[PDB]
């Protein structure tokens, strides 16, 4: 019952031999400012991956 | 004195103008400029200054 209990996908070519997927992340913040300001907080991103066989 | 453009003159090569505004974080800066020379006397002895009045 494996093929009927878990989903089956076909997004993989018969010649492929390893696969990989990606993951993202972010950081940031904000403040209360005035009209004449020259500094503001910044944001960024991140990334990661995993493999298979 | 004698009012005659061949005796004394004032030159304005570049008239007053405003450059496009340069933006910053949340405010702008507007510079202005112009050109001038001053008074030039080509032919003296046509002007008399009575001092100590």
């Amino acid at each position: 019952s494996a093929l009927r209990v878990f989903p089956v996908t076909t997004e993989l070519s018969p010649t492929d031999k390893t696969f990989e997927y990606m993951t993202f992340d972010k950081v940031g913040t904000a403040q209360i400012i005035a009209d004449y300001t020259d500094d503001l907080p910044l944001v960024d991103a991140l990334g990661t991956s995993e493999f298979g066989k | 004195y004698e009012k005659n453009p061949m005796n004394m003159s004032i030159e304005i090569p570049e008239a007053f103008n405003m450059l496009p505004a340069q933006p910053k974080d949340l405010h702008f800066k507007v510079p202005c400029t112009s050109k001038c020379t001053g008074l030039t006397i080509y032919r003296p002895m046509t002007i008399v200054l009575i001092t100590g009045v």
